[PDB]
């Protein structure tokens, strides 16, 4: 069927900028596409209908245009409530395949990631496991890499990565890495290190701990 | 399957577009889906109508729904006749048998002449408007000459809105020369209310006169103002509010939001809106009959230029008109069955008389009886 | 300054003599050999309409517009009236036509045929009719019908009208004449086409016993083309209308230059009388020539694209050209030629000819 | 205004049934249509099906024999049944209303629910503390954390001091390992508050309804 | 009285404000020019007794 | 809307006349009353008088034989004449409209003018520069000043680079000493702009119409 696509996966902007979001289709849809917004809580509302009209209840800051297979939405000034997921929905032929969906982001200064290493507790080590944690908070942008080293040897198995959403207070991000091994594997090594590579520094910030 | 159609609407048709939206939401099907491309352009200026026609034809539609003025009917019978595209309309019936013209309004001249022959008149006045052709005027003049009547027929359509108080005063002063008692008002839903208001202003609605509201929307006008005058005043109705489906549509209609649907917070509904709501069902039933007959007419938006020389037709549309003549359904206008031309057969028009408590139906009329 | 004036030609069916008079008027204008009245060269392009539908009319109009013209001479019927007026008022293109005058008031339409209802109502007030028959068709507008109805209201008349446009069987004409005989009707007014008037008069003659004591007013400008010879041999009233005077010396000069033409290059020139439409065509050529000479004397510029552009964006010198076509005060084959602000004929004269048993005579002239 | 709220069981076994109930308000369900659409996390959204006001119902072409939709106009509810579920059915579901505004569009949508199809058993979570170790006051704000490991199924409610202390709360997302949920939560208290004031994280697992408080 | 003016029933009544006087016409000319928001019930051609 | 603008000569000799013209707009002067009120700088405002729409006019009790008021309804102007002026007449004047809204109140007022009654002669001002002296860059912004001494009468227009340099303009008020005006103006330009760019203060004295530029 008709497959919709959006190349831009995330756009970064500040308050008061005219942000554009494009959308392409597999065939001509005769401008029968809509642009909807979806907040992070799960609430989904409509923003632009029939690729050029504004729905009753939406502000006059946003607008839409386009022709053929190329449609576009434009925001004149980004607000605090405008930080949501914008998605395109075609309605020409069944099944109604929706777009990929882009997520707007607030632009701020590129801050260095504050790294904190946490070893396993005694109650977790008594159960037979050990999960070394590495929290990298207050960083910008979200592009960052993590590496775990066990006595100089890099370990890739048993690595869990959890990325948090952008905070609405400092416009920063948080990431949590977890290296979970057995108690015998934690007893066979003394020094464990976590290295974080960000865009702010070419050398990765390393935090190591011994026994 | 996605069937793309075109829809033309004049600037000011708010209730009819709301009824079109209600008909598109209500009559959705499973086998396919319609897509109306809506053009809100003028209807009197034929250049904008031709632009909207060629813009819909550039999109490659299979059918075109919309209105037409009496000033631009010969355009619509031309471009839909040569290019073999079916045109469905709730407007007035054309004068002739034009192909690809499917029409929703039944004949009013036969019921009007039947009402005159029931009332047995010989000398009456006929105040007509010049915006829906002159077919009814020619019909009443032919039957007046055949039945030895005296028709004082006066056009009213050339009167502007700036000085429409002294003109009506001189009009009803000239209508008192021969002591005229019986007047047939052939006007649309907007001019009838103004004429009734000016009659009430000059005071000619007491017992002793007669009026006929020559349209299908007898309940559309404000009839709470010549109800207690109570001469006889009668008219024709096409939407019988005592039916089950009509009362269900009214109970689903008056609960709608005025801001979301303009012209829907009324107890009644205009007759053109009911004909639009029936025409959506007619088009849906014809497309469902083509979806059930295993006939694949699917194409894309490459119909070409509307001014092609020579513009060669595509023959699979010829069955589509043969689709529309093969539809026999039941809607707000009662039974809907069509002929080989495109007119309506086996219909029913109620004859309403306005009593003190309100309008009361005294009988019905059809073409076979 | 052009030095290139090409005009558009919209010719329908039964427009052979009108096309011949159009081409011959262009030839008379191009062979003046005088730099004052001929300061430029006049060209044209002709599209012959096969059907009267709006599709072929729109195709020929967009062909003339994509070719590039300054004025369009044309014809229309009920099927192509508002199509031509809308396409010529929207694109600001002047449209000169000798066809029937329209009901409403539009712009960019220069009507060469004068209105008829004023002389009809003046002769009704002169002959003092209060009860008569009105045969009519639909093919020449509805202003005459509304004027007859309004005069029957204001003057308390009894008009028995018949729409005879869709009637093809002569038995219906016979029973209408028999019904008007049973109503003792003696006064008639026939606003129909030339062939339909000839058919009605042939049914009067073949049915017979309808000459003495009857009065027929024929509301048509084709009084020379009405086969009324058999009616005159019964002792009947004949009242008609003409706008082409044979005592006008320009008309007889056009006759003396017209009968010398060949059938090969100018058909229907010797085997047929000169119709009023050909005289209106020649007068329209004279009006266009006078208007472009006036535009040259005032040095006003007259100088591509598609006819279905959204938006159209018309060129605004067409308003000045419409002004130049609505202030022409000349003397042509129909007498005085002026125009109003809507392109209707004004300050004209209609000749009325009465044909009694003593013969034919000019009864008088109508002035507005 | 019109609103829509979806609800479901959340955790179901594989190759079983799944009933989702969508309640609508602010409008009527006798004259509009209701479309149900799935959403895989990290993938594209897919239209499950739609039901019309005239009793018409359409479904997807690839899973037409897997979904069903019914409605009750008295309670204004829509019941969506889905059988023959697989391991990739851990998705979100949303219900929306349809409208015609020169195009078939979605006007009022819902919040949506999360459905996780897994045959794993429900287990209570294990909460462990996470402090900085060193008592050196690097700043006026000290960060503590709670690691919830071994939870089934997702999600659990991790609060700090019963919703009182909420300054600088960095709740990280959970991950799955060997059908066990692993999540971390953080709290930013003052330097004089810790350890003078008891900062206890409360983890409530609604799958096993296990309420564990860890100071 | 624009609604029983064309009825034909002759209607009589009493008037205390003669609008043909000089002072009354001056007060009306100074009255109808007033702002409706600043003075309610003053944007009329006439005035109550 | 309704506005009012007062104008006068500004400087007049003692024991002479003083004509003030008040122009009103947005309303009419045939149905409202116009009140003129004086205002001494540093003292309380005293009502001079008022005139009505019906030809009535009232004045103050202490100076009833010192003020007069007339009006022109065609130009909508109010002419206030004041004679027998003293040295304490260096005040401001304001014109306002009266209204009745259950109390006799002032609805639309004017901007007001300044009248300085002095027998001193008009002299052109003298502009002197004022730099910091030390060339030590204490900050990125450096302040320069212009001292206008010996001006008659008040006030004069002191601009910086014909109104272009308006960043950090600290225009101090003038003072009077021996019937001479002494004013100071300050401008805050960048450390790299001075003395690389010419910063010139322009003093226009409208009493003598003297335009003096100082670099
Ligand atoms: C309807 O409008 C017409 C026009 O104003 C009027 O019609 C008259 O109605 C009266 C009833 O008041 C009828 O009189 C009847 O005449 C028949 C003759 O067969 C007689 O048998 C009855 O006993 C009765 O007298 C009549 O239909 C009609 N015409 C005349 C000349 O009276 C009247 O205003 C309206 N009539 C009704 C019934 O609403
Ligand atoms: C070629 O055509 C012209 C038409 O103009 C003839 O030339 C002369 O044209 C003028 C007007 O353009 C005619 O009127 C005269 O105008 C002048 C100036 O306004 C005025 O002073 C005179 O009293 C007169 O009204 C003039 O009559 C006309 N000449 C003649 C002899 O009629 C010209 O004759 C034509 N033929 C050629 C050049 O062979
Ligand atoms: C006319 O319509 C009615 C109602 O649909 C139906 O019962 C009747 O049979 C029809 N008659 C004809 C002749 O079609
Ligand atoms: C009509 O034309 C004649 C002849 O030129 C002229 O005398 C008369 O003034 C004209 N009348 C009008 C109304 O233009």
């Amino acid at each position: 069927e008709i497959q919709m696509t959006q190349t831009t996966s995330s756009l970064s902007a500040s308050l008061g900028d005219r942000v554009t979001i494009s959308c392409r289709a597999s065939q001509d849809i005769s401008n029968y596409l809509s642009w909807y917004q979806q907040k992070p809580d799960g609430t989904v509302k409509l923003l632009i209908y029939y690729t050029s009209r504004l729905h009753s209840g939406v502000p006059s800051r946003f607008s839409g245009s386009g022709s053929g297979i190329d449609y576009s939405l434009t925001i004149n000034n980004l607000e605090q409530e405008d930080f949501a997921t914008y998605f395109c929905q075609q309605g020409n032929t069944l099944p109604l395949t929706f777009g990929a969906g882009t997520k707007l982001e607030l632009k701020r200064a590129d801050a260095a990631p504050t790294v904190s290493i946490f070893p396993p507790s005694s109650e977790q080590l008594t159960s037979g496991g050990a999960s070394v944690v590495c929290f990298l908070n207050n960083f910008y942008p979200k592009d960052i890499n993590v590496k775990w080293k066990i006595d100089g040897s890099e370990r890739q198995n048993g690595v869990l990565n959890s990325w948090t959403d952008q905070d609405s207070k400092d416009s920063t991000y948080s990431m949590s890495s977890t290296l979970t091994l057995t108690k015998d594997e934690y007893e066979r090594h003394n020094s464990y290190t976590c290295e974080a590579t960000h865009k702010t520094s070419t050398s990765p910030i390393v935090k190591s701990f011994n026994r | 399957n996605s069937i793309q159609i075109g829809g033309l609407f004049p600037r000011g048709a708010d209730q009819e577009y709301s009824a079109f939206r209600v008909g598109m939401v209500q009559f959705s099907t499973s086998e396919f889906r319609l897509t109306p491309h809506i053009d809100n352009l003028e209807v009197a200026n034929s250049f904008a109508v031709t632009n909207a026609f060629c813009s819909q034809f550039s999109r490659g539609v299979y059918a075109i729904f919309g209105f037409y003025d009496k000033k631009s009917v010969n355009t619509i019978t031309s471009f839909c006749g040569t290019l073999h595209v079916s045109f469905i309309t709730p407007s007035f019936p054309t004068d002739g048998t034009h192909p690809f013209v499917i029409q929703m309004r039944p004949d009013l001249k036969g019921a009007l002449l039947s009402l005159i022959e029931y009332y047995q008149w010989d000398k009456f006045a006929y105040l007509y408007d010049s915006d829906r052709g002159l077919s009814t005027l020619q019909a009443v003049l032919d039957s007046a000459a055949e039945k030895k009547w005296q028709v004082t027929a006066i056009n009213v359509g050339n009167i502007n809105n700036d000085k429409k108080d002294e003109t009506y005063r001189s009009l009803f002063q000239d209508l008192e020369l021969k002591k005229e008692r019986r007047v047939i008002l052939d006007c649309e839903r907007d001019k009838v209310n103004d004429i009734v208001d000016q009659v009430i202003t000059i005071g000619k609605h007491v017992k002793g006169y007669h009026y006929i509201i020559a349209n299908l929307g007898f309940t559309d006008g404000d009839l709470l103002k010549i109800q207690f005058g109570g001469a006889n005043v009668s008219g024709f109705q096409i939407v019988d509010y005592d039916d089950s489906l009509v009362s269900k549509f009214i109970e689903r209609w008056s609960t709608l939001e005025e801001k979301e649907y303009p012209g829907a917070h009324t107890a009644t509904i205009k007759y053109t809106s009911a004909l639009t709501y029936d025409a959506v069902q007619v088009m849906t039933e014809a497309f469902r009959n083509l979806r059930k007959q295993r006939i694949e007419i699917s194409r894309r938006g490459n119909a070409g230029d509307c001014l092609a020389n020579p513009a060669v037709p595509w023959g699979q549309g010829v069955e589509i008109e043969r689709a529309l003549k093969q539809v026999q359904v039941e809607g707000l206008s009662g039974n809907i069955k069509f002929d080989q031309n495109g007119k309506r057969i086996n219909y029913t028009i109620n004859i309403m008389e306005l009593k003190t408590n309100g309008p009361r139906k005294i009988g019905y009329w059809s073409e076979v009886d | 300054f052009p030095n290139t004036i090409s005009i558009g030609g919209l010719f329908m069916r039964n427009t052979v003599q009108e096309h011949s008079a159009f081409r011959f008027a262009v030839q008379l204008y191009n062979t003046n050999q005088n730099t004052t009245e001929k300061p430029f060269h006049l060209n044209y392009h002709v599209d012959h309409l096969d059907s009267s539908n709006s599709f072929s009319v729109t195709n020929a109009f967009c062909s003339q517009f994509s070719r590039g013209v300054y004025a369009i001479f044309g014809f229309y019927d009920q099927m192509s009236m508002n199509t031509l007026t809308s396409f010529c008022g929207a694109l600001h293109t002047s449209f000169v036509t000798p066809s029937f005058p329209t009901d409403a008031d539009v712009q960019f339409v220069i009507q060469m045929r004068p209105a008829l209802k004023g002389a009809i109502l003046s002769l009704l007030s002169y002959y003092k009719w209060e009860k008569f028959v009105y045969l009519y068709d639909t093919e020449r507008g509805f202003s005459v019908l509304q004027a007859i109805m309004e005069a029957a209201v204001q003057n308390n008349w009894q008009v028995t009208a018949r729409s005879v446009g869709n009637i093809k069987d002569v038995q219906e004409f016979r029973r209408i004449i028999e019904e008007m005989d049973r109503r003792q009707e003696k006064r008639y007014l026939i606003d129909c086409e030339v062939e339909r008037i000839n058919t009605i008069l042939e049914q009067v003659v073949i049915l017979g016993k309808h000459s003495r004591g009857y009065h027929y007013m024929l509301a048509n400008l084709g009084f020379t083309d009405i086969l009324l010879e058999r009616v005159m041999h019964g002792g009947a009233n004949i009242t008609g209308f003409q706008i082409v005077n044979n005592e006008n010396p320009m008309v007889q000069q056009f006759i003396q230059r017209w009968v010398r033409l060949d059938e090969r290059e100018f058909p229907e020139a010797k085997n047929a009388p000169l119709k009023y439409t050909s005289a209106l065509t020649h007068d329209a050529i004279l009006v266009i020539a006078e208007a472009f000479r006036y535009l040259r004397r005032q040095r006003v510029d007259v100088s591509a694209g598609d006819c279905l552009a959204n938006p159209a964006v018309p060129w605004s010198q067409g308003i000045d050209i419409e002004r130049a076509l609505k202030m022409v005060q000349v003397q042509g084959m129909t007498g005085n030629i002026q125009f109003d602000t809507y392109g209707r004929r004004t300050n004209y004269t209609i000749d009325v000819y009465e044909m009694k048993v003593s013969g034919s005579r000019k009864a008088g002239y109508w002035n507005e | 205004q019109a609103q829509l709220k979806e609800s479901g069981p959340g955790l179901v076994a594989p190759s079983q049934s799944l009933s989702i109930t969508c309640t609508v308000s602010g409008f009527s369900l006798t004259n509009y249509g209701v479309h149900w659409v799935r959403q895989p996390p990290g993938k594209g959204l897919e239209w499950l099906g739609v039901i019309w006001a005239g009793g018409s119902t359409n479904y997807n072409s690839a899973l037409m024999s897997r979904v069903s939709i019914s409605k009750d106009n008295s309670k204004s509810q829509v019941f969506l049944k889905m059988n023959s579920l697989q391991t990739d059915d851990t998705v979100m579901y949303y219900c929306a209303r349809e409208d015609y505004d020169y195009d078939w569009h979605f006007d009022v949508w819902g919040a949506g629910t999360t459905v996780t199809v897994s045959s794993a058993k429900t287990t209570p979570p294990s909460v462990y503390p996470l402090a900085p170790g060193s008592a050196a006051q690097t700043n006026s704000m000290v960060t503590l954390g709670c690691l919830v490991k071994g939870y089934f199924p997702e999600p659990v409610t991790v609060t700090w001091n019963s919703g009182s202390l909420s300054s600088g709360v960095h709740t990280f997302p959970a991950v799955l390992q060997s059908d066990l949920y692993t999540l971390s939560s953080s709290v930013t208290v003052p330097s004089s508050t810790w350890p003078s004031e008891t900062v206890t994280c409360n983890v409530a697992h609604p799958a096993s309804s296990t309420k564990v408080d860890k100071k």
